[PDB]
């Protein structure tokens, strides 16, 4: 396994350049994501495989996710701990080229969309998920998400009678105009951000009342999304149905993030508060419920403390991942 | 004193065999001890009382400046 | 401040995904509508006896919450949920399978039981027991009729008068497969413990006797195509007809309108009974819950007594119940008496998915056939067949 260490910062996430194949970016904070600098890693990978640092960012406040540009090979964002986002450029030093700043608490994740690669999408502790454009300083569009059930029951006057956080969001990559999230009130949510607010959300129960921390949608089916989340479970839906397959137990602890592969339609990786990374086969694409090993295929231990970022190597050997996590390091390695 | 209440509660809660390990022998884990037996506060940085000094990385103050648009 | 917080996240994702159902003590879950505070009283009689601590909760959604959590061996000791849910659940292997012995399973009546079996096992305890009835203005009728076949005559004297006989919701065919039931429909074949989804009820003689029966009212403008819940809640508790079909949840309504009404045995079609669905409030035992004898404990002793359903009923009614014993304390009002004749008279709701595809395309038929969209017989074969694809 190949690997590089960032000493005293903890990984929360990670993701290879869709442009230079042996390049990728790391976002991470010190005192495990608690408290102090956030730090962007940008990596390169050699012939022999070693993993050498090329350039990295120190910014004020923890980061919790990056997304490249996916139409600027030298540009990648972060979302960070003070509400803000920040777009880099890799060829300057110590300071980003822009700065993004509306959200009122932690920005937890950031996307880029792959279908305009133009625009890229946000999603906060405060409650919101926003639509940028890297070329202007204030946002396109808020969603917010509001499951029916939630609203119903929700006392009208709740802010003041004394008695939420969007984990992930992300653009379809199949229809422009599609967005889906998972918050810590247990639903994922699906925007369609043609229509008006108040009009332009489904939201759907994936992880049994407890938070739902992560989702992705399938890379080849335009209706197929999974969700992860503090149940131990990944749950496989088909939007236009609504659970089509579903892995129980999981892991062990929480579920922090689950990635479908760019190589396979019936192939996702999981990372846990388990401390472990895990590939799955979706057996709905039979369920995995019902198969004597529930579809797993591999089983990556090595991390020592709880896993936070993974993701798929998009050229070379199909099946190669990236994981990052809270023992400072970055593992490079084949899932098969 | 929060922050002291929230460590004990992940000391209490979660101290499979190989998970388990894992667990027992954590550096975030070893964290949770020393802040929830009052050793380890907030000085953005933490500090040692026992050693009198830090733990974790030093925090680095980072100026809200950004690039002039220079480069294509 | 930001740290203690980020903490806060961090620590409840780590305490809520190890946490497992506590060992000697009960988490019930049961829908807000119901008596749960009634419960709870029962719940604190238990551990007055016996010193074990019951908890009772009414989370939303919690139909769809014990499913997602129930593998993690979390959630509820018992969930009670009407129980075509918890074939589902027992396909699953969700569901303790439960113990009674034969002396208590004749406590209760011999039909509740197969609302809660599920491939040859008891997967729950049947609680309640709700069916459709016959509701009637005692003033505009005081005999009300005893067959359908009545009805033209019964609207013709009604209307004259300016009032019509019977309005009930023809939108949903919950409310009208009780008669297209009657004469032999059916949704999904009942053998050897399980439903044949091949075998279906629709389009058969039966039920296009029952439907063509429906049709003909309408035609023969003894009924609106148009009606549904609302406008039928209205004309009944405004007095203006003299008849509607509804089930127990709608007689507060009534009660407040003041209107003087009797709750009866619906009208048989070609001499045999409307058949309206039966559903059962079931409890189950989770079949990760490590306090399964304390949980059966509670069940049979406690709560499946004329005093443990009494402390349930007087919080909220729960409409007729499967204990015999109280069942028979219930009865002297005429109303429940009514609503047991009616679901003995009926069929247990099917406890399998494809109802789902069955309601779809029930709906459309009868919509469609009530509408002089499509004429009887090829509303049902079209819904027989979308059944059946
Ligand atoms: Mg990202
Ligand atoms: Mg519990
Ligand atoms: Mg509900
Ligand atoms: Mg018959
Ligand atoms: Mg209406
Ligand atoms: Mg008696």
């Amino acid at each position: 396994m190949l690997r590089y260490h960032m000493q005293g910062f903890s990984g929360y996430g990670v993701q290879y350049s869709p442009f230079f194949d042996n390049r990728l970016a790391v976002a991470a904070g010190s005192n495990f994501g608690l408290v102090g600098n956030g730090k962007l890693f940008i990596l390169e990978i050699d012939r022999s495989g070693r993993i050498v640092e090329v350039n990295s960012f120190l910014t004020q406040d923890c980061l919790f996710d990056l997304a490249w540009n996916e139409s600027h090979e030298n540009q990648v964002l972060v979302a960070q701990g003070d509400g803000t986002l920040r777009l880099f450029d890799t060829t300057f030093k110590e300071f980003p080229i822009a700065i993004f700043k509306e959200h009122e608490r932690e920005v937890f994740s950031c996307n880029w969309n792959l279908v305009n690669r133009q625009n890229f999408l946000s999603s906060s502790w405060d409650g919101s998920i926003k639509i940028w454009s890297p070329l202007r300083k204030q946002s396109l569009m808020t969603l917010t998400p509001r499951p029916l059930e939630i609203t119903k029951m929700v006392d009208p006057l709740n802010a003041i009678i004394l008695k939420n956080c969007v984990y992930q969001a992300q653009f379809s990559p199949h229809d422009q105009n599609l967005v889906l999230s998972c918050s810590g009130n247990s639903y994922a949510s699906l925007f369609d951000i043609r229509l008006p607010s108040g009009k332009n959300q489904n939201n759907f129960l994936v992880h049994s009342g407890l938070e739902a921390l992560t989702c992705d949608f399938n890379k080849y089916r335009p209706y197929v999304v999974a969700t992860g989340g503090v149940d131990n479970a990944i749950r496989i839906w088909d939007i236009r149905m609504s659970c089509i397959n579903e892995i129980p137990n999981a892991h062990g602890l929480a579920i922090r993030k689950v990635t479908w592969s760019p190589h396979h339609s019936n192939i996702l990786m999981s990372a846990s508060y388990d401390m472990t990374c895990r590939i799955w086969r979706d057996l709905s694409n039979k369920t995995n419920s019902t198969d004597a090993t529930k579809g797993s295929i591999f089983n990556f231990t090595q991390h020592s403390e709880f896993v936070f970022g993974a993701d798929w190597s998009l050229w070379g050997k199909p099946g190669y991942v990236a994981s990052t996590a809270w023992d400072g390091n970055l593992f490079v390695w084949n899932g098969l | 004193s929060e922050l002291q209440r929230i460590a004990t509660d992940i000391v209490k809660c979660c101290t499979s065999s190989s998970v388990e390990s894992k667990l027992s022998e954590s550096k975030f884990i070893q964290l949770m001890r020393n802040i929830s037996s009052g050793d380890v506060t907030l000085k953005s940085e933490l500090f040692s009382s026992n050693n009198g000094e830090l733990v974790g990385n030093r925090h680095i103050f980072v100026k809200d400046e950004i690039h002039k648009d220079i480069l294509d | 401040g930001s740290m203690s917080q980020r903490l806060q996240s961090i620590k409840d994702h780590l305490v809520e995904s190890r946490s497992k159902i506590e060992e000697g003590k009960l988490v019930i879950w049961i829908n807000g509508d119901k008596g749960y505070n009634g419960l709870a009283e029962v719940g604190k009689k238990f551990e007055k006896d016996t010193g074990i601590k019951v908890t009772v909760e009414h989370p939303d959604k919690l139909e769809e919450k014990f499913p997602q959590v129930a593998a993690t061996g979390d959630g509820p000791d018992i969930i009670f949920w009407a129980h075509d849910r918890f074939g589902g659940y027992a396909q699953s292997g969700l569901l303790a399978e439960i113990t009674p012995d034969k002396a208590f399973q004749d406590k209760l009546y011999p039909f509740t039981w197969d609302a809660v079996r599920y491939n040859g096992k008891l997967i729950a305890y049947p609680i309640a027991v709700e069916a459709l009835s016959l509701i009637y203005n005692k003033d505009l009728l005081p005999n009300p009729p005893k067959t359908w076949e009545e009805i033209p005559a019964l609207d013709k004297e009604l209307k004259a008068k300016g009032k019509s006989a019977l309005m009930f919701n023809l939108q949903e065919p919950y409310f009208t497969w009780p008669l297209i039931a009657a004469d032999g429909g059916y949704a999904f074949k009942y053998e050897n413990g399980k439903y044949d989804i091949k075998d279906v009820g629709v389009d058969n003689a039966g039920a296009k006797a029952g439907l063509t029966f429906l049709v003909d009212l309408i035609k023969n403008k003894h009924m609106n195509a148009d009606t549904d819940y609302s406008i039928a809640e209205a004309a009944f508790n405004k007095g203006e007809t003299a008849m509607t079909i509804n089930g127990p949840w709608a007689w507060s309504n009534i009660d407040t309108s003041k209107v003087n009404y009797g709750v009866t045995v619906l009208p048989t079609f070609k001499g045999q009974p409307s058949k309206p669905f039966v559903g059962v409030l079931s409890a189950g035992i989770n079949a990760a819950s490590p306090n399964k004898e304390l949980a059966k404990e509670f069940l049979e002793n406690y709560l499946l007594t004329d005093e443990g359903l009494e402390a349930v009923n007087k919080d909220k009614p729960l409409g007729a119940v499967a204990l015999k014993s109280y069942e028979e304390e219930l009865a002297k009002d005429p109303r429940i008496a009514a609503t047991m004749e009616n679901a003995q008279k009926g069929e247990i709701m099917p406890n399998i998915p494809q109802m789902s595809a069955f309601w779809y395309a029930v709906r459309t038929a009868v919509i469609n056939a009530a509408s002089g969209r499509q004429t009887v017989d090829e509303a049902l074969k079209d819904a027989q067949t979308r059944i059946t694809k």
